C-alpha cells in the first residue's frame, strides 16, 4: 500500500511569510495528489487537484507542485485565515484511498511567559468530599509547557489533567488548566499545594498553604 | 448547489452501535462515490467504507470489517452507516463525503458527533475560584456533567475580554469538568461585581455563582 | 520525479494501434486519447484482464509517465485474460486494421504488436503486407532467453523487433529466462520496472517488465517522429532509430557467445533534434549451413541501397563473397568452403536515393595481384568483395588467385575515402573506425593475409577477425555539406 | 505444390484449426468457392468441417476447423499456396 509522508508536523510562521508542506509518497502516483484544508469545526475543503491546479474559489496564493513521489504546497503569503491543518490525499488500489498524517499551520510571535496563578480548593466544595487544586498559565508563546504538581514538595502522582485553549485570536498566546484532583482524606493530612510551571527563561512555581 | 445532510449523531451505549445518514441533494445521486470518514478530535483521517450508488458495490477498511455496513437508497438519495459493537474510541466526527471519481473530493457533510459512553444525563455542580499585583485572574469550576457540551459567559456577557473558557476533560467517573477564567485590574476587584453564567442545555440547568475572596 | 525509461526520451493525426489484453480507458493516463475497438477475438473463454493493455497503452501515451504524451491509441482485443492469444485470432485483428486503414482517412499508422509465438509464415506474411500499405509494426523480441529468428511477429523482416534493457542498460534477465536477441532484433529498449497505469484504480501506478514494454517505448518514439514528420517511410524511420540509438552500452557477455556479433548493441533514445546525411545499417544473413557449394544471402530491405558485402566464418573455412545484381539492387552472397561449417554473408544498407548502385568485376589474374575501380561519371566506391573458387590460396584490390567486386553507386552529393590499420601479430582482431561525421559503407580485410575468419561493420568501424601484418580496410563516405 | 507449416514449438500448437491460405491473385468468389468445395469433399467422407472466417483485404483465404485427416485432401485443392495450423501467442 502507498503511504503519504507530510513533513513537518507543526509549521510555525508569521503572516505575510512563506509556507512551504512537504508530502512524499512511498511509490510513484504521477501528479494525481490532492491537497486538503480543515479549519477547526469543519469539514476539509479541496484546495489544490492533480498536484498544481487551484481548485474554483481559492485564491492565488495558494500553488501546488510536484510528479512522482515528493509534492509541494505553497502558500506565498499568509493570510490569517490560512493558518490550518493541511493533507495530501491520493488515490490506491486496496484500500482505495491515502490521506496524509496533516500538517498544522501555526502562528508565531515573540516569546511569551505565562502569567501562572493557582486556586485552592472552594469551601462549597469541601462539603462535596473531593477537592480540585487549578493551576493557571495565562497568555503564553509557544503552547509547549509542562505542569508537575507539588503537594507538600512530593510529586504528581497521576491525578492530574490539563487542557490547552486555542491560539489566541487577537495576541495569537496559548492558555493552560491544570486540575490536580484530590479525594477529602488526601487533601486534609498534608499543608503546602503548589505546581511548577516550564516555559522559557527560568523555572516558577507558585505555591499557597491553607 | 450540492448539498450532503447527515443525521443520526448523539451518544451511543459501549457494545452499541451508531445509525448514520447522509441526505444527498441537488446532483445525480448514482453518477458519484460515496465515503464514510471520521476523525478522532485532534487527529487525522480514518476513512471507514465505500459504495457504488449505481451497483451498489462496497469497500471496508480492514479495521472494521465486521462492524461496519453501508447501504443506500437510490429513491432517496440517502447514504447509510452502521457499525456495530462501539469502543471509547470510536468517538469522533463522521462525515459523508462525495467522490468525483478519480479526481477528488468535491463535497462533504457538516461532520456528525458521536460519543461512546455508558453514563448518563447530570447537570454540573458549580464551584468559585476565588482570587487573591496590578491584575488579577478569577474564574468558576465547571465539574461532573454529562454529556458535554456546557456554556459559560461572564455578567450576562459585558465581560468577553481576557475570558478563557477552556476545553472540558473526560475523567474516571466518566463525566466531564471544565473551567473559564477572565483576568481583570486588581483595583476594580471590589467595586465590581463577577459572576459566571454556567448553561448546561442537555440537562436545563443554567446556574449563577458570584466569585468573593 | 521522471521515471529512469524516460531519460533519453528528449520532449519537443498519428494513430496508434494496440493488439493486446482488454485495456481499462477510463484510466487518467490514457482516457480520451485511447479508443477501445469492437474487435475482440481470444480463445478458451476483471481488473487482471485488463493489467497488460493498460500498462502499455500508458507506457505509449501516458499523460505522466508516457513516451509520446496523449498519443491518439486504439486498441484491438487478440488477448484472453491469462495474456493468450492465437496466431489466427491476430491475423483477424490486421484484417481489421487494413479495413480501418481505407474507411479512416490517410495518415501514419503504428501498429503495436506486444505478443510473441513461434515463427509463424501466415503472421509474418499478414506484417509484410500491412508494411507494403505504409504501416509501421513495432513488435516484441519475446521474453525466451533465445533467437527472436525463431518467434512470430519479431521474425518478420519487414517489422521493428525490440529487445529488452534495465535501468542498467543491461539486457533483462527473469530467472531462467530474459530479452531474447539476433539478428533479427533491430534494438533494444528500457523493459524493466516500468512504470504506467494500473488497472486496479484510475490513477494506480503499477511497474511492469518485458518486450512488451520496450516495444511500447519504440512505438512512443516512432509516434513522436511521425508527428513531427509524418512523410516518413519505414526504411527512414527504421534508420533513424538505429542512429539515435546509444551505442556500445551493453556488455555481449550476457548473450551467448554465438549471438554477440549478430545482435545490435542498440538501446531506444530520441535525442535533441536538428540537411541529408548518410545512414547506414548491417543486416546479417542465414547461416549458410554445411555444404561445399552452401550459400548465405544477405539482402537489404525495400527503400535501401546496398553498399557493401562481406562474410564470416568461425572457423575461417571460406571462399569470400560476391555481390550480384537480382531484381533491380545489388546482392550479398558469401561462399562456403569444402569442410566449412559455413558462413554468414553481411551487408551495408543505406538510405542514398537513386543511387544505382551497380557491381564492377575483374577476373584472377595470376599476376603480381586483382584490380578494379569506379570510372562512371559522379560515381563513387562504396564496398570492395572478393570470392575465389580454389580449396586454398578508389580502387578494390584482392588476391591473384580470386575474383575482385566493386560497388560503383551514382552519388555526386558523396565524398569518399579509405582508412586502414594493420597489426603483424594480431590478438583475434583488427579495428579500423571513420572519424566523427563519416558514415562507414565497406568492411575488408586486406588479401595476402595468414588467416582472416572474416570482416564485419559495426557501426562506424570495420572489424577484422584474426586466427605480413592483417589489414582492416574501411570505405568511409559523407556527404559533401 | 501446397505446403504445411506449424509451430516448431510443439506446446503451442493448436491441431483442428488451419489457416488455408491461396494464391496473391485469387478473387474472393474463388476463396469462398474453395471453402465450399472442401466442405463438400470432407462431408462426402463423413467430416465436420467449420468456416470460421473467410480472409478479404490482407491475404486470400479462410480460417476452417476441422480434423487434421483432411489436410491431405484439403493441400489438393486448386489456389492453394500453403496451409498452416493454428498455433498461441502470448503477451510479451
Ligand atoms: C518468398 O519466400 C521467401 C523466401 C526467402 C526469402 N528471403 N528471406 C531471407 C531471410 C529471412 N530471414 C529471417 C528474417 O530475418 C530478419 C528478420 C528481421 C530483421 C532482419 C532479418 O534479417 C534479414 C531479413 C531479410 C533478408 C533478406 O535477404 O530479405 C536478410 F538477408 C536478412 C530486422 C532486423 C529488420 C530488417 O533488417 N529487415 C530486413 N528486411 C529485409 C532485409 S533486412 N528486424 C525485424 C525482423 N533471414 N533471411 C533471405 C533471403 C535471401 C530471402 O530470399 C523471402 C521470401
Amino acid at each position: 500500500e502507498i503511504v503519504l509522508t507530510q513533513s513537518p508536523a507543526t509549521l510555525s510562521l508569521s503572516p505575510g511569510e512563506r509556507a512551504t508542506i512537504t508530502c512524499r509518497a512511498s511509490q510513484y502516483v504521477g501528479s494525481y495528489l490532492n491537497w486538503y484544508q480543515q479549519k477547526p469545526g469543519q469539514a476539509p475543503r479541496l484546495l489544490i487537484y492533480d498536484a498544481s491546479n487551484r481548485a474554483t474559489g481559492i485564491p492565488a496564493r495558494f500553488s501546488g507542485s510536484g510528479s512522482g513521489t515528493d509534492f509541494t504546497l505553497t502558500i506565498s503569503s499568509l493570510e490569517p485565515e490560512d493558518f490550518a491543518v493541511y493533507y495530501c490525499q491520493v488515490w490506491d488500489s486496496s484500500p482505495p484511498v491515502v490521506f496524509g498524517g496533516g500538517t498544522k499551520v501555526e502562528i508565531k510571535r515573540t516569546v511569551a511567559a505565562p502569567s501562572v496563578f493557582i486556586f485552592p480548593p472552594s469551601d462549597e466544595q469541601l462539603k462535596s468530599g473531593t477537592a480540585s487544586v487549578v493551576c493557571l498559565l495565562n497568555n503564553f508563546y509557544p503552547r509547549e509547557a509542562k505542569v508537575q504538581w507539588k503537594v507538600d514538595n512530593a510529586l504528581q502522582s497521576g491525578n492530574s489533567q490539563e487542557s490547552v485553549t486555542e491560539q489566541d485570536s487577537k495576541d495569537s498566546t496559548y492558555s493552560l488548566s491544570s486540575t490536580l484532583t484530590l479525594s477529602k482524606a488526601d487533601y486534609e493530612k498534608h499543608k503546602v499545594y503548589a505546581c511548577e510551571v516550564t516555559h522559557q527563561g527560568l523555572s516558577s512555581p507558585v505555591t499557597k498553604s491553607f | 448547489e450540492v448539498q450532503l445532510l447527515e443525521s443520526g449523531g448523539g451518544l451511543v451505549q459501549p457494545g452499541g452501535s451508531l445509525r448514520l445518514s447522509c441526505k444527498a441533494s441537488g446532483y445525480t445521486f448514482s453518477s458519484y462515490g460515496m465515503y464514510w470518514v471520521r476523525q478522532a478530535p485532534g487527529k487525522g483521517l480514518e476513512w471507514i467504507g465505500w459504495i457504488d450508488p449505481g451497483s451498489g458495490g462496497t469497500k471496508y477498511n480492514e479495521k472494521f470489517k465486521g462492524k461496519a455496513t453501508i447501504s443506500r437508497d437510490n429513491s432517496k438519495n440517502t447514504l447509510y452507516l452502521q457499525m456495530n459493537s462501539l469502543r471509547a474510541e470510536d468517538t469522533a466526527v463522521y462525515y459523508c463525503a462525495r467522490e468525483r471519481y478519480g479526481y477528488y473530493f468535491d463535497y462533504w457533510g457538516q461532520g456528525t458527533l458521536v460519543t461512546v459512553s455508558s453514563a448518563s444525563t447530570k447537570g454540573p455542580s458549580v464551584f468559585p475560584l476565588a482570587p487573591s499585583g496590578g491584575t488579577a485572574a478569577l474564574g468558576c469550576l465547571v465539574k461532573d456533567y454529562f454529556p458535554e457540551p456546557v456554556t459559560v459567559s461572564w455578567n450576562s456577557g459585558a465581560l468577553t475580554s481576557g475570558v478563557h473558557t477552556f476545553p472540558a476533560v473526560l475523567q474516571s467517573s466518566g463525566l466531564y469538568s471544565l473551567s473559564s477564567v477572565v483576568t481583570v485590574p486588581s483595583s476594580s476587584l471590589g467595586t465590581q461585581t463577577y459572576i459566571c453564567n454556567v448553561n448546561h442545555k442537555p440537562s436545563n440547568t443554567k446556574v449563577d455563582k458570584k466569585v468573593e475572596p | 520525479s521522471i521515471p529512469w525509461n524516460l531519460e533519453r526520451i528528449t520532449p519537443p493525426l498519428v494513430e496508434v494501434y494496440l493488439l493486446d489484453t482488454s485495456i481499462q480507458s477510463d484510466h487518467r493516463e490514457i482516457e480520451g486519447r485511447v479508443m477501445v475497438t469492437d474487435f475482440e477475438n481470444v480463445p478458451e473463454e476483471a481488473s487482471k484482464c485488463d493489467s497488460h493493455g493498460t500498462h502499455l497503452a500508458g507506457v505509449v501515451s501516458g499523460r505522466d509517465a508516457g513516451v509520446a504524451k496523449g498519443a491518439s491509441m486504439r486498441s484491438l482485443r487478440v488477448l484472453n485474460c491469462q495474456g493468450k492469444g492465437t496466431v489466427s485470432g491476430t491475423l483477424i485483428g490486421l484484417e481489421f486494421i487494413r479495413k480501418s486503414q481505407l474507411v479512416q482517412p490517410v495518415g501514419p499508422l503504428v501498429v503495436l504488436l506486444p505478443l510473441a509465438g513461434g515463427y509463424s509464415r501466415v503472421l509474418n506474411a499478414a506484417c509484410q503486407r500491412l508494411a507494403r500499405a505504409g504501416v509501421v509494426l513495432v513488435t516484441a523480441a519475446g521474453n525466451f532467453r533465445d533467437d527472436a529468428c525463431l518467434y512470430s511477429p519479431a521474425s518478420a523482416p519487414e517489422v521493428i523487433t525490440v529487445g529488452a534493457t534495465n535501468a542498467q542498460d543491461q539486457p533483462v534477465t527473469l530467472g531462467t529466462l530474459g530479452t531474447n536477441f539476433g539478428r533479427c532484433v533491430d534494438l533494444f529498449a528500457p523493459g524493466e520496472d516500468i512504470i504506467g497505469a494500473s488497472s486496479d484504480c484510475s490513477t494506480c501506478f503499477v511497474s511492469q517488465s518485458g518486450t512488451s514494454q520496450a516495444a511500447a517505448h519504440v512505438a512512443g518514439i516512432a509516434a513522436m517522429m511521425l508527428s513531427a514528420e509524418p512523410e516518413l517511410t519505414l526504411a527512414e524511420l527504421r534508420q533513424r532509430l538505429i542512429h539515435f540509438s546509444a551505442k556500445d552500452v551493453i556488455n555481449e557477455a550476457w548473450f551467448p557467445e554465438d549471438q554477440r556479433v549478430l545482435t545490435p548493441n542498440l538501446v531506444a533514445a530520441l535525442p535533441p533534434s536538428t540537411g541529408w546525411q548518410l545512414f547506414c545499417r548491417t543486416v546479417w544473413s542465414a547461416h549458410s549451413g554445411p555444404t561445399r557449394m552452401a550459400t548465405a544471402i544477405a539482402r537489404c530491405a525495400p527503400d535501401e541501397e546496398l553498399l557493401s558485402c562481406s562474410s564470416f566464418s568461425r572457423s575461417g573455412k571460406r571462399r569470400g563473397e560476391r555481390m550480384e545484381a537480382q531484381g533491380g539492387k545489388l546482392v550479398c552472397r558469401a561462399h562456403n568452403a569444402f569442410g566449412g561449417e559455413g558462413v554468414y554473408a553481411i551487408a551495408r544498407c543505406c538510405l542514398l536515393p537513386q543511387a544505382n548502385c551497380s557491381v564492377h568485376t575483374a577476373p584472377p589474374a595470376e599476376a603480381s595481384g586483382t584490380r578494379v575501380h569506379c570510372h562512371q561519371q559522379g560515381h563513387v566506391l562504396t564496398g570492395c568483395s572478393s570470392h575465389w573458387e580454389v580449396e586454398d590460396l578508389n580502387q578494390c584490390v584482392g588476391h591473384r588467385e580470386a575474383s575482385i567486386h566493386a560497388s560503383c553507386c551514382h552519388a555526386p552529393g558523396l565524398e569518399c575515402k579509405v582508412k586502414e590499420h594493420g597489426i603483424p601479430a594480431p590478438q583475434e582482431q583488427v579495428t579500423v573506425a571513420c572519424e566523427e561525421g563519416w558514415t562507414l559503407t565497406g568492411c575488408s580485410a586486406l588479401p595476402g593475409t595468414s588467416h582472416v575468419l572474416g570482416a564485419y561493420a559495426v557501426d562506424n568501424t570495420c572489424v577484422v577477425r584474426s586466427r605480413e601484418a592483417v589489414t582492416a580496410v574501411a570505405i568511409c563516405c559523407r556527404s559533401r555539406h
